[PDB]
C-alpha cells in the first residue's frame, strides 16, 4: 500500500496526458492484485487461509 | 461526526455509499457488507468501472 | 406420475418413511401446496443468475463464476424442463452460504 | 358514564393507533428524506408494534 | 425411436447440470430427490410452497433426534 502508492504517485503527478494517469491507475490496481492472495495462483494460499480464519474464532470459543 | 472525519469536504463524503450484496439464508453480515464509493462525471472515464470492481473484492478480503 | 401420489414419494424419499407407515406428511404436503398450486409470481431467471454470479464473486471464486454461466446456458439449451425458473429458484432458497463449498469436473 | 366516556375514548384509541401504525408503515416503504419518522419517532411508547406482517406463499 | 432415445440422453445432461449447481450451491438434495423435484417442476409448481414442504420435511426426521 506505500510502494505501490509512490510509483502511482509519480506517475500520475508528472502527467502531460489523461493516458498517462490512467496507464498508471491500471499498474495500481493490477500490482495490488498480484502482491495480494486474489490471483488464480495465489488462490491456494486463500483457501488455507479459510483454516486461520476458522481455528482463529474456534479458539474464541 | 463522532470521530475526527467531519473536518471533511462534502465531495469525498457524498462519494461514498454502502453497498449490499445479495444475501443467501444464514450468511453472515460480514460476507455480505461492501462499500460502494462510486464516481460520476468526467472523472468515471479516469477510474473505470472494472477498477472499482476489483477494487470491492479486495475491500471484502 | 399424477402429481399428489409424487408429492408422496417425495416424502417417501427425504425420510425413512413409507407411504403406509405415515399419511399426515403427505396430507400436509398437499395442503401447502395446494393453495397456491400455480406460479404465484412470474419468472425472473435472468435475475437470479446475476444474484448467483454475485454469490460465487463474494466467496472470490471467478473460476466457478465462469462455470456457473454455462452450468445456467444448459439448463436454457436443453429446456426440457418447462419452468427452468423453479428449479433455481428452489436451489437459491435451499442455499445457505457454504463459506466456498468446493469445485471439481468429475470428468 | 364510564361506557359514554371511556369506551369512546378507547374505540378512537384503536382506530387512531391502527391507522398510524399503517402510516407509518405506508410511509416507511418511501426512501435522504426518510428523516420525518426518525424525527417522528424520538422516544416513542407504543408506536412500532411489529416490524413486518406478511402471509406466506 | 431414435429421437425418443436422444431425448432420453438430453433428460440425462439437464439431470447433471442441475446436479453440478445442486453441489456448488451446497443444497441438501441429492440426485435421488432432485429426480423428484424436477418432475414436479415439469408439471409446473410454485417454488415458494415447495421450499416449505421441504424445509419441514428435513425436520421431521430431527423430531427422531
Amino acid at each position: 500500500l506505500e510502494c505501490s502508492w509512490d510509483e502511482l504517485w509519480n506517475k500520475v503527478q508528472q502527467a502531460q496526458d489523461l493516458d498517462h494517469i490512467i496507464a498508471a491507475h491500471e499498474v495500481f490496481l493490477d500490482t495490488i492484485i498480484s502482491r495480494c492472495l486474489l490471483d488464480s495462483d495465489s488462490r491456494a494460499l486463500l483457501n488455507q487461509l479459510r483454516a486461520v480464519f476458522d481455528q482463529i474464532i474456534e479458539l474464541q470459543n | 461526526r463522532a470521530t475526527n472525519a467531519q473536518f471533511d469536504s462534502p465531495e469525498i463524503l457524498r462519494r461514498l455509499d454502502v453497498r449490499l450484496l445479495e444475501v443467501s439464508p444464514g450468511d453472515t453480515g460480514w460476507d455480505v457488507f461492501s462499500l460502494d464509493y462510486h464516481v460520476d462525471g468526467p472523472i468515471a472515464t479516469v477510474f473505470t468501472r472494472e477498477c472499482m470492481s476489483h477494487y470491492l473484492r479486495v475491500f471484502n478480503f | 406420475k399424477s402429481p399428489n401420489v409424487l408429492l408422496q414419494n417425495l416424502c417417501c424419499r427425504i425420510l425413512g418413511r413409507s407411504e403406509a407407515d405415515v399419511a399426515q406428511q403427505f396430507q400436509y404436503a398437499v395442503r401447502v401446496i395446494g393453495s397456491n398450486f400455480a406460479p404465484t409470481v412470474e419468472r425472473d431467471e435472468f435475475l437470479v443468475a446475476e444474484k448467483i454470479k454475485k454469490e460465487l464473486i463474494r466467496q472470490r471464486r471467478e473460476a466457478d463464476a465462469a462455470l456457473f454461466s454455462e452450468l445456467h446456458r444448459k439448463l436454457h439449451s436443453q429446456g426440457v424442463l418447462k419452468n427452468k425458473w423453479s428449479i433455481l429458484y428452489l436451489l437459491l432458497s435451499l442455499s445457505e452460504d457454504p463459506r466456498r463449498q468446493p469445485s471439481k469436473v468429475s470428468s | 358514564l364510564v361506557s359514554g366516556f371511556e369506551a369512546t375514548i378507547n374505540k378512537f384509541d384503536k382506530n387512531f393507533s391502527a391507522h398510524l401504525l399503517d402510516l407509518l408503515a405506508r410511509l416507511s416503504i418511501y426512501s435522504g428524506m426518510a428523516s420525518v419518522i426518525s424525527r417522528l419517532d424520538f422516544n416513542g411508547f407504543y408506536t412500532e408494534r411489529l416490524e413486518r406482517l406478511s402471509a406466506e406463499r | 425411436a431414435a429421437a425418443a432415445a436422444a431425448n432420453l440422453n438430453a433428460v440425462r445432461e439437464t439431470m447433471d447440470v442441475l446436479l453440478e449447481i445442486s453441489r456448488i450451491l451446497n443444497t441438501g438434495l441429492d440426485m435421488e430427490t432432485l429426480s423428484i423435484c424436477v418432475r414436479l417442476c415439469e408439471q409446473g409448481i410454485n417454488p415458494e410452497a415447495l421450499s416449505s414442504v421441504i424445509k419441514e420435511l428435513r425436520k421431521a426426521t430431527e423430531a427422531l433426534k
